[PDB]
């Protein structure tokens, strides 16, 4: 009999993983504070990695990689890409870290060069509360975060002339195999993209929460402003005479592999007294040239409603039962 | 030449001391009768090995050691063992009934009745030293004597020998290796009372030694002998600089100077490689790069923890065997490009290296195989604070219910000392966080 | 990658390599011990008083 | 590390006799006190229970007490009767008539000084007295009433020594008189205050084991005592033989008793007694099974505060750890989580006679409250009508003392339930 504990009741993904573990009849849930567990579904903040792997006779597995925050924090992601020789980088937007070390002078230097050069000088500021503007003075006065080139030429879906972003779910097991769930989702803006009104942040912000609130034609084109790959692939074939795999997925797979392999030596649990795995949420942008851009990585992502069953089952088979056998939906990168 | 006095307290300290002095004698060519043929200065001398051994007119080389235990069964094995001739009776001190795993019993009740005797037996060794550096103190955290009496002795040593340095070799409790239930209590209580009196303490987690013995020596159920012989190899690597000609860590003061920038954070992490089974028929000898790389593997550390998620304040590389500076720098450079080695901002990103040409010595018939080169790394990492967090948490679980507290109060200890000690550990944990963590 | 303070002898050598620049008194102890003894004495006197009753 | 053994009353002396028979055999001591063993492990800690006389004779450090001579004449005529020190037989002629008041206040008071004289003489010849162990029943008069009077007087003279008892709890299934709940409740009051460790041996459990497990349709006291001596030998192995850890009565108490009043242990033993040796998994499963507990309490009805487990015989110590870790790791709900690593395991190479390996269980469980609840109910059923009280008021006791003992035992029950919900 395998044992596990739950320390993040607010996790929708692992509430289903927890549920599935019981249905197998070979997993028993323990109290959140019992140290004699094989599997820990830990909390988001201050997970006590230091107490894992010291219980004799217990092989212990946790669902978070210590140190993966480097990738899943907007500020630290920018620093990681800049200072990592394996990243240096053509798929991450020009970003700068600005405190309210700091890169103010370096940011304005490039900003001025673009201004005189006639090039589009629209940037976006965000933190871990979003401001989009083409005036540097307005961006900095709002911070008093990370400033990042706002992709002015995004690929717009038709009909609707609307924006979108792509969410990919990636599972990394204790062996540091990288598994890409073959089912993604597009978060679609239901408002036509207006490149002359950055003040209204509804046709510019892709978040499902913003579309469900401020968007008044929400859910017009797709259910819940979520388009899945089968539909998106067919659209690319009909409209652009290409496939999702060729035009976008190759780049997504490359970006995923570059980020995770870069930080592998720092977080791998290969020769550690406990083992780790983690589900990541990669968010990408696509421009009109069919170039994929990485936007951010989420370390505690939620899943699409119609994808919880399949993915969560995939977590047990690949990430858990691989360490605790009982009595593919992923693409291995 | 300046002398060092070793002090072994409780069962763990005594049996580990037995392993160390057995190994010292093998390394210096000293026979169990105390004779040393290679020593041509009969009845005297100020050679490097004289910092640990005095000499009698009859040519016997006597350890500068004191063995103290509150019950006699463990020290009685020294008196009748293979090295019975080495020590004279004054050095071996035993009571009649132990501290029953009770810090308060060893510190207050029984400690008060034997502390003056121990100090006087120590004073008699000091009186034989032209220039005493300080003391090396071996003990367990979890034992009633190792915890409770050691903390008392350390206080009085600071009073009687103020200018002298004191180093600790402390055995951290692990349930795999015969622990008492109250050992977290004793660990926090003794760390709190000893903190201001120790200049540098080397913690050895029995869990780590246990797993190295299972994994590398292929011993299913490691015994204390297996554990102590491995521990003595690490201890010998740490003290070799005091016993042999050299230029690195030549006196006890140098340990604090090189490994401890801030006094409270005086717990360097020790990593040792290679540990090879003597029963292993065919074995391929590891290189300088390979043993140096192994120093950054958690599986080889004396305390299990992840240095990748801490910051370094100092790192010392102590090689024994066929090693030349050229090969060390080559290995270091490579490891820099592959390993996560983050130093604190206010410290140089560097390594103090020491090489002794004599390869490690192994007890004949032991579990360790002779190797051509070995290395012990001493690095002051904030990662070692993980061991404090684990320990403090176990303390919190029991103390919230006051479980077993009445045993300590019954020996004259006030309940306040529990919270006082715990508060000190909380401050210690916070000091590590301030030093090595980013917001 | 600088090497400094190289010291060589017949039994080995040491050096430093840089990869990147940057108490209670005896009286107080005796009181502590005697204070604990008195508390043990008081507790035993209570036990003996309780047993005498 | 000398222990002084005291056995009082009928039950105490019959169980005590068997104990000395069993461990004398394990240590190679014959009925005449001569050692004829073949292993140095038998003599390494022989002094814990035996003295040395001229001619390499070993004499148990045992004091035999009773208020009537009958049962102690039997001991002196038993197999090992000649091994006991003749001066250590201390007996009267009146008996206690299954009456706690007589053992504790009238008949026993007359004899207690003589016992303390023998205890004093045994203690004075001890290099470092470890503590005392007493065998007695709680349902009679001498072991219960005088036995606890002895404990009170030993504590007064040796306040810093450990007091350990093997206490046989009465049961209607194996009853002699109806006043056993009175005698037991009065005794538990004493034990709660004046012992450091008490092995609760429930005669209801001993009967059930003989009837249900051993298939003995008509169990006798001899059959019940076979289980007690095997248990006593088990829970004293760690005191009698060399081990990796040197353990004595005080280290046992420190690790088993997290709160002073909760020092009542459930003992267990496997295998219950065949030529087929058990596997380590079988020993481990049986030693934790309710049917192997010597106290008729359901462990699943409470939680373990601490556990000690002793394995005897030549077995895989690796496999022992794997199975012991298996029990805790798969039944974590019955172990309090606020005492880390509260299950300690020990191994002894020397097995008990007639077995190639065995396991002895010592549990400090909150389920033991069921034992005191049972006694409390039987006590109250009679006390509410003052039934049979005249046997006690006739010896100088008044009802208030019965009310106090009942209240104190009900408090003990509330304490166990308090930590069962921690
Ligand atoms: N590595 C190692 N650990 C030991 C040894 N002996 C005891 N220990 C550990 O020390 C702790 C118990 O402390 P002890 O040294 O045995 O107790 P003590 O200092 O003699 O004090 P007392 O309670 O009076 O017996 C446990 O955690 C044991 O695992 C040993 O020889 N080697
Ligand atoms: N450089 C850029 N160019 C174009 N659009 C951008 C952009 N940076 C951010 N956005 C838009 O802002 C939205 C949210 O930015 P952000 O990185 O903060 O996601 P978020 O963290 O607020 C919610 P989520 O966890 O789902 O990504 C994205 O969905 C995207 O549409
Ligand atoms: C709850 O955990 C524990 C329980 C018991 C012990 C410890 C411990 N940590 C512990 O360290 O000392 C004791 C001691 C012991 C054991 C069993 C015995 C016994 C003991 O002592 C004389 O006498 C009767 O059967 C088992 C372990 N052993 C070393
Ligand atoms: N297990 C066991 N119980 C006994 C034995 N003799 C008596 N008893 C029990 O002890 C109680 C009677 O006490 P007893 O020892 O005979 O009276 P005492 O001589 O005054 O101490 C009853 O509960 C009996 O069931 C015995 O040999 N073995
Ligand atoms: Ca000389
Ligand atoms: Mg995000
Ligand atoms: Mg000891
Ligand atoms: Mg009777």
């Amino acid at each position: 009999m395998y044992t596990f504990v739950v320390r993040d009741e607010n996790s929708s993904v692992y509430a289903e993983v927890s549920r599935l573990l019981l249905a197998t009849g070979q997993w028993k849930r323990l109290r959140k504070d019992n140290p004699r567990f094989n599997l820990m579904l830990g909390e988001r903040n201050r997970l006590p990695f230091g107490r894992l792997g010291h219980e004799p006779g217990l092989v212990q597995l946790v669902n978070y990689y210590r140190g993966a925050d480097k990738l899943c924090r907007k500020a630290s992601l920018v620093k990681l890409i800049k200072t990592s020789p394996e990243l240096s980088c053509t798929w991450f937007p020009e970003s700068y870290v600005i405190y309210p070390t700091d890169e103010r002078e370096v940011f304005l230097a490039a900003y001025n060069r673009r201004r005189e050069g006639r090039e589009g000088n629209v940037w976006i500021a965000k933190s871990s509360g979003i401001l989009i503007s083409s005036e540097a003075s307005e961006l900095l006065d709002f911070i008093d975060h990370v400033i990042q080139k706002y992709l002015e030429k995004p690929l717009l879906l038709e009909p609707g002339h609307r924006k979108f972003d792509i969410r990919s779910w990636v599972l990394v097991d204790h062996l540091y195999n990288i598994y890409l769930y073959r089912e993604g989702v597009l978060r679609t803006s239901s408002e036509p993209y207006n490149s002359a009104n950055f003040q209204d942040k509804t046709c510019h912000l892709t978040n499902h929460c913003i579309q469900k609130e401020y968007s008044k034609n929400y859910g017009r084109y797709e259910e819940g402003n979520e388009m899945f790959f089968e539909e998106f692939n067919q659209y690319l074939m009909d409209a652009l005479n290409t496939t999702l795999e060729n035009s976008i997925l190759l780049q997504i797979k490359h970006i995923i592999r570059s980020c995770l392999m870069c930080i592998e030596p720092a977080i791998s649990t290969k020769h550690l007294h406990y083992q780790s795995f983690q589900l990541f949420g990669f968010d990408f942008m696509v421009d009109e040239e069919l170039k994929v851009w990485l936007i951010e990585v989420n370390g505690a992502p939620a899943c699409a409603q119609k994808l919880y069953a399949e993915l969560c089952q995939g977590i047990v088979d690949v990430a858990i039962s691989s360490v605790f056998p009982l009595a593919s939906i992923f693409i291995k990168l | 030449m300046r002398e060092c006095i070793s002090i072994h307290v409780g069962q763990a300290g005594v049996q580990i001391g037995n392993a160390c002095w057995e190994l010292y004698c093998l390394e210096h060519g000293i026979q169990p009768d105390g004779q040393m043929p290679s020593d041509k200065t009969i009845g005297g001398g100020d050679d490097s090995f004289n910092t640990f051994f005095s000499e009698t007119g009859a040519g016997k080389h006597v350890p500068r050691a004191v063995f103290v235990d509150l019950e006699p069964t463990v020290i009685d094995e020294v008196r009748t063992g293979t090295y019975r001739q080495l020590f004279h009776p004054e050095q071996l001190i035993t009571g009649k009934e132990d501290a029953a795993n009770n810090y308060a019993r060893g510190h207050y009740t029984i400690g008060k009745e034997i502390i003056d005797l121990v100090l006087d037996r120590i004073r008699k060794l000091a009186d034989q030293c032209t220039g005493l550096q300080g003391f090396l103190v071996f003990h367990s955290f979890g034992g009633g004597t190792g915890s409770g009496f050691t903390s008392l002795l350390m206080e009085r040593l600071s009073v009687d020998y103020g200018k002298k340095s004191k180093l600790e070799f402390s055995i951290y409790p692990a349930p795999q290796v015969s622990t008492a239930v109250v050992e977290p209590y004793n660990s926090i209580l003794t760390t709190h009372t000893t903190l201001e009196h120790s200049d540098c303490a080397f913690m050895v987690d029995n869990e780590a030694i246990y797993d190295i013995c299972r994994r590398n020596l292929d011993i299913e159920r490691p015994t204390y002998t297996n554990l102590n012989r491995l521990i003595s190899q690490i201890v010998s690597s740490i003290t070799a600089s005091l016993r042999f000609d050299g230029a690195l860590n030549v006196d006890l003061t140098e340990f604090q100077t090189n490994l401890v920038p801030y006094p409270r954070i005086h717990f360097p992490l020790a990593t040792y490689a290679p540990v090879i089974s003597a029963e292993k028929a065919y074995h391929e000898q590891l290189s300088v790069a390979e043993i140096t790389n192994a120093c950054f593997e958690p599986a080889n550390q004396m305390v299990k923890c992840d240095p990748r998620h801490g910051k370094y304040m100092a790192c010392c590389l102590l090689y024994r065997g066929d090693v030349v500076p050229k090969d060390v720098n080559a290995a270091i450079a490579t490891i820099k490009t592959k390993r996560s080695i983050q130093f604190v901002d206010w410290c140089p990103t560097g390594f103090k290296v020491g090489i002794n040409y004599q390869p490690p010595t192994v007890v004949p018939g032991g579990d360790l195989a002779k190797v051509q080169r070995a290395v012990c790394m001493l690095s002051n990492t904030t990662a070692i604070a993980e061991a404090w967090a684990r320990l403090d948490h176990k303390f919190d679980l029991m103390y919230a219910k006051r479980a077993f507290v009445h045993w300590y109060v019954g020996e004259g200890m006030e309940e306040g000392e529990f919270s006082e000690a715990r508060e000190d550990m909380a401050a210690l944990e916070k000091d590590y966080e301030e030093v090595g963590v980013d917001s | 990658m600088e090497v400094i303070e190289l010291n060589k002898c017949t039994s080995g050598q040491s050096f430093e390599v840089i990869l990147k620049p940057p108490d209670p008194s005896l009286e107080e102890i005796q009181k502590k011990l005697e204070a604990a003894e008195e508390r043990r004495k008081y507790q035993e006197a209570e036990l003996l008083k309780h047993l005498a009753e | 590390r000398e222990i002084v053994h005291i056995q009082a009353g009928q039950c105490g002396n019959q169980i005590g006799a068997k104990f000395w028979e069993v461990i004398s055999d394990e240590h190679g001591i014959d009925p005449t006190g001569s050692y004829h063993g073949d292993s140095d492990l038998q003599l390494e800690r022989i002094n814990v229970y035996y003295n040395e006389a001229t001619g390499n004779k070993y004499v148990p450090r045992a004091i035999l007490v009773d208020l009537e001579p009958g049962t102690m004449d039997s001991v002196r005529s038993g197999p090992f009767g000649q091994i006991f020190r003749p001066d250590n037989f201390v007996f009267g002629q009146s008996g206690a008539g299954n009456n706690w008041a007589k053992g504790h206040y009238t008949e026993g008071a007359e004899l207690v000084d003589s016992v303390l004289d023998v205890v004093r003489k045994e203690s004075e010849s001890c290099d470092c007295l470890q503590g005392f162990q007493l065998t007695h029943s709680l349902g009679g008069g001498t072991g219960s009433g005088m036995g606890t009077l002895l404990i009170s007087k030993i504590r007064e003279e040796y306040p810093d020594r450990i007091m350990n008892t093997f206490s046989v709890m009465p049961s209607p299934k194996v009853s002699d008189t109806v006043v056993e709940p009175y005698n037991a409740t009065l005794s538990v009051h004493q034990l709660v205050e004046n012992t450091d460790e008490t092995y609760c041996i429930d005669n209801e459990a001993l009967y059930d084991i003989c009837f249900r497990t051993l298939k003995l349709t008509t169990p006798t006291y001899g059959d019940l005592n076979h289980l007690v001596s095997a248990t006593m030998s088990g829970v004293t192995t760690c005191l009698r033989f060399p081990g990796q850890l040197n353990a004595d009565l005080r280290k046992l108490a420190v690790n088993m008793v997290p709160f002073p009043r909760l020092h009542f242990f459930m003992p267990g033993f496997a295998p219950l007694t065949q030529y087929r040796a058990l596997t380590v998994p079988e020993l481990t499963q049986q030693m934790f099974d309710s049917k192997n507990m010597m106290a008729a309490c359901d462990p699943r009805h409470g939680r373990y505060l601490t556990v000690a487990a002793i394995f005897r015989g030549r077995m895989s110590m690796k496999e022992v750890d794997e199975q012991m870790l298996n029990v805790q790791n798969k039944n974590s709900s019955y172990f309090v989580e606020w005492i880390p690593n509260n299950v300690k395991t020990a191994v002894c190479d020397i097995p008990p006679r007639g077995l190639k390996m065995s396991a002895t269980f010592i549990g400090n469980s909150t389920a033991i409250q069921e034992l005191f609840k049972r006694i409390s109910e039987q006590f109250t059923a009679m006390f509410r009508r003052k039934a049979f009280l005249h046997w006690y008021t006739g010896e100088g006791m008044d009802e208030m003392e019965f009310t106090e003992a009942e209240s104190n035992m009900n408090d003990l029950v509330s304490e166990y339930q308090q930590y069962q919900d921690a």
